[PDB]
């Protein structure tokens, strides 16, 4: 039920610094605000210099930190330090015990402070691997034992999005574009489960409608819609969406190869 | 003598609550005595706990910084006994961070080497990588050749 909302600039600065430090792990701090018990919002990030030793407690640099703080004050960015990013390149997202102790050093600052692990290399143009969570593949380290996972979402202002739109100009390329497949897996599934759901509704309307007059039936059902029209209706989206879905791939395979 | 087991039995404590009463020179000093008498005792548990009770930030003071070479040197010896490695390498790292042994070229070589050998013996894992790849880029490591 608990969650964090990670603004775009945070996420991009994140992945940038991470990808830039490869193949060594980088750390930094997270600026935001705690809405309620159920939420942490992260609007900002700044990057913490390298250390001779690995990412660790003293890697956090007071001088550097406050030195950044005030200079953000002058920009009005004033926020708490709500968590700290990090990266475990190639190793997936989990906290080593050494990650843990530091996480505690951020518990005693604020009890709700969170840990964010980013994984630059295997995060790729598909799904981005990211994780945020706090203490008490990954189960080897006691995913649930010493600590526990959290959830993540992304705040987007209208204008933000509007900038992001113009990145790709798809106006020429449309029609060879194949939309995300997993999404049409939930599509082609939930659609079918639904058709099942209204099947026996159409069954009940044919039996009841059989033994009861139309004038009586209307009184009952006018509230909802004619389950025969959810068959007639719902069959379509599956039909044509799946025919363009098939054809599009049939073309990309033979044409593009 | 080996009877320092019998004697040192008492000083496995006597430092305990004298924390604020002693001055850290002497204080820490015979904490270190507790260490080496604990290893020569052949018992690492009190070396371990009697060790960690010191607080590292005392190493802001160059005075105590001169001393702590002993401290880490022991922590090495312990960890070697425990068959830990990555930990050893973190210590040798830390001593290797000392200005005094940063300077002298005849100081930091045999420690730098050991840092290599242990980062080699440690099992592949998280901190092994970035520790290695940091060493990899240390200019001084150029001066060594085979180890390089
Ligand atoms: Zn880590």
């Amino acid at each position: 039920k608990e969650t964090v909302y990670i603004s775009s600039i945070a996420l991009l600065k994140m992945l940038k610094h991470g990808r830039a430090g490869v193949p060594m792990e980088v750390m930094g701090l997270m600026l935001g605000e705690f809405v309620d018990d159920y939420t942490v919002n992260v609007v900002d990030v700044f990057a913490m210099p390298q250390s001779g030793t690995g990412v660790s407690v003293e890697a956090v640099d007071d001088v550097f930190q406050a030195k950044m703080m005030d200079m953000l004050k002058q920009t009005g960015r004033d926020q708490m330090v709500v968590g700290w990013y990090h990266s475990h390149p190639g190793f997936g997202c989990w906290l080593s015990s050494v990650d843990v102790n530091t996480q505690k050093s951020f518990e005693q600052l604020n009890s709700r402070a969170v840990a964010v692990v980013v994984d630059p290399i295997q995060s790729v143009k598909g799904k981005v691997v990211i994780d945020a969570f706090r203490l008490i593949q990954a189960l080897i380290h006691g995913l649930n034992r010493h600590y526990y996972s959290l959830n993540i979402d992304y705040h987007k202002t209208a204008k933000e999005t509007k900038m992001l739109m113009n990145l790709h100009k798809e106006q020429w390329q449309s029609g060879l574009k194949m939309y995300d497949y997993e999404e049409k897996e939930e599509s082609n599934l939930a659609a079918t489960k639904s058709m099942v759901k209204i099947a026996e509704q159409y069954s009940k309307r044919i039996e009841e409608e059989k033994e009861l007059t139309e004038e009586e039936l209307k009184t009952r059902y006018v509230g909802r819609q004619d389950p025969k029209k959810h068959l007639s209706e719902t069959a379509d989206e599956t039909l044509e969406n799946n025919i363009v879905s098939v054809l599009t791939a049939g073309v990309n395979s033979v044409a593009i190869k | 003598e080996g009877k320092i087991d019998e004697a040192a039995d008492i000083l496995c404590e006597l430092q305990v609550e004298t924390y604020g009463s002693m001055e850290m020179s002497e204080k820490i000093q015979f904490i270190l005595e507790q260490m080496e008498l604990s290893i020569l005792k052949g018992d690492y548990s009190q070396a371990t706990v009697l060790s960690r009770k010191i607080l590292k930030k005392t190493f802001k003071n160059p005075k105590y910084e001169s001393l702590k070479l002993e401290y880490y040197n022991l922590l090495v010896k312990i960890s070697l006994h425990k068959r830990e490695y990555l930990e050893v390498a973190q210590y040798l790292q830390e001593i290797y961070q000392t200005d005094a042994i940063k300077s002298d070229e005849a100081k930091w070589k045999p420690v730098l080497s050991h840092i290599v050998y242990f980062l080699v013996l440690s099992p592949y894992g998280n901190l092994q990588n970035d520790l290695i790849h940091k060493i990899q880029n240390d200019n001084n490591l150029k001066k060594l050749e085979s180890q390089e």
